[PDB]
């Protein structure tokens, strides 16, 4: 099975710097991933489907591309409602493994 | 897939070791009969449905499988007479950045019969609101496309699947010798059975009778349905000794 | 109104047996794809199992045999009856309808079982 990794896995990022998240797919997909939120204790949205599309209302702060073995998620204003958990999962490989999750918060005073 | 292309094969003779010995087809095995010997067994009418799948579910071309394609797209009978050739196709099937136009049914309202056609294209029903005729949250449309790369993986590539079904005159082939004349041969001509010597003859048979017959009646003349000369049959040397 | 609502949940000895729940509104549970997930701390979100329209049941190699699924047709209604619960099964459970197998489209809120040897 593809088992997932997160090289950034907790990043402190000013409001607003255009962040950068990243994961790498142990196996060879082609552009098979889609990009996953979990807020504090809510549901887990999906960002991006595909690492190419944004799906529902996603918007175009989020520019996260990449494929084969290297794939990266791009925030660019952060609000503080994006201080989250950002995971990454595969399409190609039953059974489906999510990632490990990457926490992003935002600095304050 | 889901337009899956089926070929009536009546009326002719059917050769299937050429399609066993070729070597080019992944998958064949077969159920209900042996490849050897379904050469030498005939039907009614031969059933030839075509389609282009992906390679990892050609595991649910069998019967009484599970899964998307078998239950949506191609269902198989278990009492089935036939059987699955399966071989790879991405030099053709396959095109750099996607050849999208093979579908497959991803919704369904229920399983299929077995040997069931859709073609329908009618917005699927997830939640429960009129759809209307159009796309929307909960009504999909219930084709997925196929994905295919020259530079993917193997099972996840296109793969060409032709599965043959049978259910009397599609009989294949039939060759053994030459004809052998001057020595006693225990014949067997169109499945007459006779034994005798073989010899050139002078009897002039008319275009259309095969067989020739004497008085009290024996098959003492043939024409062979092989090549159209004439041949006397004589009994095969039974006097007694003292 | 989506809403995947969830129970069964609670403390039982390792060895011990339970019941789950996922009470679905406007779709249908037993026509339309959906999947029980996993999430416990320190590893990643994982999946368990995942039932069709009619359909298979297809589970994880890790709880093959373990686990059973047997959705109760009287209303939309998905269960999970938990067997021989080893002692890394403390997690939450997420009933999440699918877009076949390919996509999570949306969750519930999970009912969390805790397995240990206390009280």
């Amino acid at each position: 099975e593809i088992v997932m990794t997160q090289s950034p896995v907790s990043l402190s990022v000013s409001p607003g710097e255009r962040a950068t998240l990243s994961c790498r797919a142990s196996q060879g997909v082609a552009s098979n991933l889609a990009w996953y939120q979990q807020k504090a204790g809510q549901a887990p949205r999906l960002l991006i489907y595909g690492a190419s599309t944004r799906a529902t209302g996603i918007p175009a702060r989020f520019s996260g591309s990449g494929s084969g073995t290297e794939f990266t998620l791009t925030i660019s204003t952060l609000q503080s409602e994006d201080s989250a958990v950002y995971y990454c999962q595969q399409y190609n490989d039953r059974p489906r493994t999510f990632g490990q999750g990457t926490k992003l918060e935002i600095k304050r005073t | 897939v889901y337009a899956w292309n089926r070929k009536r094969i009546s009326n002719c003779v059917a050769d299937y070791s050429v399609l066993y010995n070729s070597a080019s087809f992944s998958t064949f095995k077969c159920y209900g009969v042996s490849p050897t010997k379904l050469n030498d067994l005939c039907f009614t009418n031969v059933y030839a449905d075509s389609f282009v799948i992906r390679g990892d579910e050609v595991r649910q071309i069998a019967p009484g499988q599970t899964g998307k394609i078998a239950d949506y797209n191609y269902k198989l009978p278990d009492d089935f007479t036939g059987c699955v050739i399966a071989w790879n196709s991405n030099n053709l099937d396959s095109k750099v950045g996607g050849n999208y136009n093979y579908r497959y049914r991803l919704f369904r309202k229920s399983n299929l019969k077995p040997f069931e056609r859709d073609i329908s294209t009618e917005i699927y029903q997830a939640g429960s609101k009129p759809c209307n005729g159009v796309e929307g949250f909960n009504c999909y449309f219930p084709l997925q496309s196929y994905g295919f790369q020259p530079t993917n993986g193997v099972g996840y590539q296109p793969y060409r699947v032709v599965v043959l079904s049978f259910e009397a005159t599609v009989c294949g082939p039939k060759k053994s010798t030459n004809l052998v004349k001057n020595k006693c041969v225990n014949f067997n001509f169109n499945g007459l059975t006779g034994t005798g010597v073989l010899t050139e003859s002078n009897k002039k048979f008319l275009p259309f009778q095969q067989f020739g017959r004497d008085i009290a009646d024996t098959t003492d003349a043939v024409r062979d349905p092989q090549t159209l000369e004439i041949l006397d049959i004589t009994p095969c040397s039974f006097g007694g000794v003292s | 109104e989506v809403q995947l609502v969830e129970s069964g949940g609670g403390l039982i000895q390792p060895g011990g047996s339970l019941r789950l729940s996922c009470a679905a509104s406007e779709f249908i549970v037993s026509r339309n794809y959906m999947s029980w997930v996993r999430q416990a701390p320190g590893t990643g979100l994982e999946w368990v199992s995942v039932i069709y329209p009619g359909g298979s049941t297809f589970y994880a190699d890790s709880v093959k045999g373990r686990f059973t699924i047997s959705r109760d047709n009287s209303k939309n209604t998905l269960y999970l009856q938990m067997d021989s619960l080893r002692v890394e099964d403390t997690a939450v459970y997420y009933c999440a309808r699918d877009y076949g197998d390919f996509y999570f489209d949306y969750w519930g809120q999970g009912t969390l079982v805790t397995v240990s040897s206390a009280s």
